[PDB]
């Protein structure tokens, strides 16, 4: 018989280790495998598909409007919408990549949000989207969101804009819960030049917004998530 | 790595995939779309 | 191998090793052998238990913890009746290990964890109880329990070890910083505010271990006292800073208590004293 | 002919020269340098103002006493009101920087008295308060005006009994960190450079301050009889290998 | 299955055991290390930096002018400070070889004690500083001082002197702890000739004494320290 | 010293660095000083 | 002045654009050398050749 002596965490189950174990059924033979399309080896690979993203999420219970953001005639230089980016909360919670997100603790990257345009195709318009890095505040005029990372974008026969959030940070990762340390600062839009309709034309206009991430991103640190519960 | 079992079913975890396309899912088009080039022509 | 001392004789020459300036910052390498007549000796030593993989490498108690195991009916608040437990990771609690650790300002390493059980049952009890403990890591931004019981426990991602009250529990987590090392200092706040926190506490949010015991409650009362133990492994360290002198008041930051007795000692006598 | 006690240092559009110092320091011996591309993780492509602010910046001078405690500024709060570097603190959301300190003082053959200077890398200052107080923004950010130790302490302020370094370690072991003497019968300055030195490759240079600067009397100053019982101490600091990343609009800070 | 025979010990948790574990987050990818300066790799290599001695530690608590040793001007052959060599315990205490060293239960290797005149720049001196190896007592006068290891400084445009306490002992190692079987000897220091002031000169004259270890250092058996506690 | 498991961190101690230069922190002087010529020349 | 005296200046060039500097602070931000009195009894500083157009009027 060989000596051994057995270490401290003998005895231990550990949810996360990864170990043999006999198998319950020997000599069973698995069905063999089929041709599926659409397989998915890495959770990277899904977060790089844009979703919509809810910017509108100020009604009174959830619908298919809290995705439609107005945009309305003859304003100008005035804001259309903002928001922070803290991707595991606020709008971004229930978007695939914040639901995905919120599988891990820490991410990094790069962050691809774009903007469809859904007015008629008579009419026109000229918007600027503007990512403020943390350090200031969410600006609060078109002036002050332009001195930052921003795209002026020209409504036209491309209907959608899509500019890059780019990774801008001291610390190489952040939490995906809201800290503050790790802020990713600010995401606004506000008007160019302004919208302009066409004669007989008076619908409200709508943009639809859209977040993925770029082959840039980073997930660390798996853990539970708080979008599910019971009991 | 010694396989202490008689079953597959029985071995540790598989290791990382390392194949990591994401094409099928964000660029299942027919007609390939290269970036730069106007999207609808 | 290694020489300790060479061989030196008498000297009377213009360069003078011993006279130096220190105000210039540097502690020039001068030897016995500069200032005295010498013989040959060796080393025979290494100084392998100074490494720092060495001196933060060995297992240090970094919090003790309460929890235990009775009847939940009527319990409002499971976390206050101690049903189950918190502790917000943390390495400052307990001042030894953490005078090591504050003797750099930047280190990196993996940590490996060894947690130990004991039960108690303070009170009349016919038997001691075979408690089963699980003690799950809550990351910042999972959802915390809020009965011993809830749907949290099912640790589906946390990661989570079983184990037996009166034994122990082991295993390593990697280097889990957000930067490239851990800060044993920071000069610094969350954001540009005039009234939010200040120091490493700022930095420190590495969630929390929650403990319960898996066992419904038996007709007595038991008692069991966590123990959180620390090793660290593949160390590394950057900026050595002068050590600990004053007592410690809270975790994070170096805050002192007011009114606290000298630490230099105070000569029984003279400066002629010996 | 030439000597450790004259030296000349030229940094942008300035110059300093010194006739009596004592070799000079640079921090862990390593030269201040720019971010290499392998330790980057902030995809913007930086801005380097090269020598609009890497130059020589002076603070106003202190005066030292029979009776100072000592000083303690903090960088990069103490050039943020100077010139383009200071503009471009607070336009910025990140940047990393070193620096050259030149800490001046001369008297006479007849004078005495020895100053430590010394640069702390994470300077985290402590609460007179004790338990578990905090020391308000305010406070850690006093400016070129920097904090004098023999002041008296305030609601939110930090600790300030030089023998404790504010921060609960004893001042004689200060010499472990990059320092450099001012002894006036030998010193008239002290020079030490400094490199960028964190955990991270870039930061915010507002929230956070890199090290700290502080200039001690360890043996008191001693004037010849019948003389003026103090002399002034001046503080000039040059940044160098500046790098902004991130321009935005300007931020706002704390008052 | 292999048979096995478990030894005395199994279970047991050894504070100081160096063993294999398993990872509580298998995959985790850490941060990239990036270049720091400043790396520390041995304690061995920082007690070779020397810090300030509190001599004078005569105070009612603890100040600055515990670090000042006060000289007087026109004293002859009379002595200017002493001290025993338990580096862990007196004045050696909370300097950082003492701190360090407190570290460790032994020790060996040669100290090295330095002075830095801090005089007026016209004032001239010369004093003794002198080591006297174990087995007799701490020197009464100048001459008992001079017949052991000794130094005569001269104060001059190098400001410093170095004297070093060579490693002076029959057993090859000496306990942290004030031991008397391994007691080191006694420091002292003494006017050669004595301290001259120039005209006007009247304020007093300071010397300021730094501790440090030469590459002749070693420590071993790690324990825990007596400077610090809470509970 | 056989690695029973799949990550870094489940791995032993690192072993004695084996590098030990104290200069950084003893010599940090811009011009380099030999011992035995003066310190301030 | 005398050997045994000692003294720290500091001399300043404020090239064209803005006002002759009012004080210590406002020189400093501009061509400028700390000039340590000692040994070598004379500093030299120069006033570098800073213009758009390439020459100036001596009136
Ligand atoms: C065993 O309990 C755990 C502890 C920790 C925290 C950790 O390892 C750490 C170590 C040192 C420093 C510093 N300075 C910061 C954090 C983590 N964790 O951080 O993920 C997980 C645990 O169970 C998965």
């Amino acid at each position: 018989g060989l000596p051994t002596t057995t270490l401290p965490g003998s005895g231990q189950f550990l949810t996360t280790d990864d170990r043999q174990s006999p198998s319950a059924l020997p000599n069973y033979e698995p069905t063999p495998r089929i041709h599926i399309p659409g397989k998915v080896h890495n959770l990277l690979e899904i977060i790089q598909v844009d979703t919509l993203i809810p910017m509108n999420n100020t009604h009174t219970k959830d619908e298919v409007n809290s995705y439609l953001i107005p945009l309305n005639a003859n304003r100008q230089n005035e804001q259309v919408f903002g928001t922070n980016l803290f991707i595991g909360d606020g709008v971004f919670k229930t978007t695939l990549l914040g639901e995905i997100v919120q599988y891990y603790t820490h991410w990094s990257g790069s962050l691809r949000f774009s903007l469809m345009y859904t007015g008629p195709a008579l009419s026109s318009a000229k918007l600027i989207l503007a990512y403020t890095p943390p350090g200031a505040r969410g600006p609060q005029d078109r002036r002050e969101a332009m001195l930052g990372t921003h795209v002026v974008w020209d409504i036209g026969l491309q209907s959608t804009i899509v500019m890059t959030i780019p990774w801008t940070s001291g610390v190489q990762f952040r939490y995906t819960d809201p800290d503050t340390y790790t802020s990713a600062g600010f995401l606004s839009c506000w008007y160019q030049t302004s919208l302009i309709l066409p004669p007989e034309t008076t619908g409200q206009v709508y943009l639809l917004s859209f977040i993925s991430a770029c082959p840039d991103f980073k997930l660390r640190l798996m853990k539970d998530t708080q979008t599910i519960s019971q009991t | 790595v010694i396989n202490y079992y008689k079953d597959a079913a029985s071995t540790s975890s598989a290791g990382q995939s390392l194949s990591m396309d994401p094409s099928k899912f964000t660029e299942p088009v027919k007609d390939l779309m290269l970036k730069g080039a106007p999207a609808l022509n | 191998q290694t020489v300790a001392s060479i061989s030196s004789g008498p000297k009377h020459t213009q360069k003078v090793p011993i006279l130096t300036a220190n105000e210039t910052g540097a502690t020039m390498p001068v030897l016995p052998s500069d200032s005295i007549e010498t013989r040959t000796t060796y080393m025979h030593f290494n100084g392998s238990e100074t490494d720092v993989e060495c001196f933060l490498g060995r297992a240090a108690c970094v919090h003790v913890t309460e929890i235990q195991n009775k009847d939940a009916t009527g319990i409002d608040n499971h976390r206050e009746a101690k049903l189950f437990n918190d502790w917000k990771i943390n390495l400052s609690s307990l001042v030894q290990l953490r005078k090591k650790l504050e003797l750099f300002t930047y280190v990196r390493f993996d940590s490996e964890y060894t947690i130990l059980a004991t039960a108690s049952q303070p009170d009349s009890a016919n038997y001691s109880s075979n408690l089963v403990v699980q003690a799950m890591y809550v990351p910042p931004g999972a959802p915390n329990p809020k009965e011993w019981d809830d749907y949290t426990w099912q640790s589906a991602s946390n990661p989570s070890v079983f184990f037996k009250v009166g034994d122990t529990s082991r295993f390593s987590v990697p280097y889990v910083g957000l930067a490239s090392a851990y800060n044993c200092f920071y000069d610094g706040y969350s954001h540009d505010d005039a009234e939010t926190q200040y120091g490493i506490t700022v930095l420190n949010h590495m969630g929390s271990m929650a403990f319960r015991i898996v066992n419904e409650h038996d007709e007595h009362k038991t008692l069991v006292k966590i123990r959180v133990y620390h090793r660290a492994k593949h160390v590394e360290a950057w900026i050595p800073r002068a050590p600990r002198a004053l007592p410690y008041t809270s975790i994070g930051r170096t805050n002192y208590p007011k009114n606290t007795e000298p630490v230099i000692k105070k000569r029984k006598g003279d400066i002629k004293s010996y | 002919g030439y000597s450790d006690r004259v030296q000349q240092i030229t940094l942008g559009n300035s110059t300093i020269t010194t006739q009596e110092a004592a070799n000079a320091v640079v921090c862990y011996a390593e030269w201040p340098e720019y971010l290499p591309d392998v330790d980057a993780s902030d995809v913007n492509k930086t801005s380097k103002p090269d020598t609009s602010v890497c130059r020589f910046y002076t603070l106003d001078s202190k005066t030292w006493t029979t009776g100072s405690k000592g000083w303690c500024w903090k960088l990069p709060d103490a050039l943020k009101d100077m010139g383009v570097f200071g503009q471009n603190m607070f336009f910025h959301s990140l940047g990393r920087s070193g620096y050259t300190v030149h800490v001046q003082c001369n008297a006479t053959k007849f004078h005495s008295g020895c100053l430590l200077v010394v640069v702390i890398p994470e300077h985290q200052l402590a609460s007179h308060e004790g338990g578990n107080v905090s020391v308000k923004y305010t406070f850690t950010h006093p400016g070129e005006r920097g904090i004098d130790l023999s002041s008296a302490n305030e609601v939110g302020g930090p600790v300030k009994d030089v023998i404790y370094n504010m921060n609960g370690t004893l001042l004689g072991n200060l010499l472990i960190f990059p320092h450099q003497f001012i002894n006036l019968r030998t010193n008239n300055t002290a020079t030490i450079v400094i490199p960028y030195i964190n955990s991270v490759p870039i930061d915010s240079m507002t929230r956070h301050n890199n090290v700290s600067l502080m200039v001690i009397p360890i043996a008191p100053l001693t004037v010849p009889t019948g003389a003026t019982p103090s002399l002034p101490i001046t503080v000039t600091i040059a940044p160098m290998c500046t790098e902004f990343s991130g321009i935005r609009s300007k931020s706002i800070v704390p008052q």
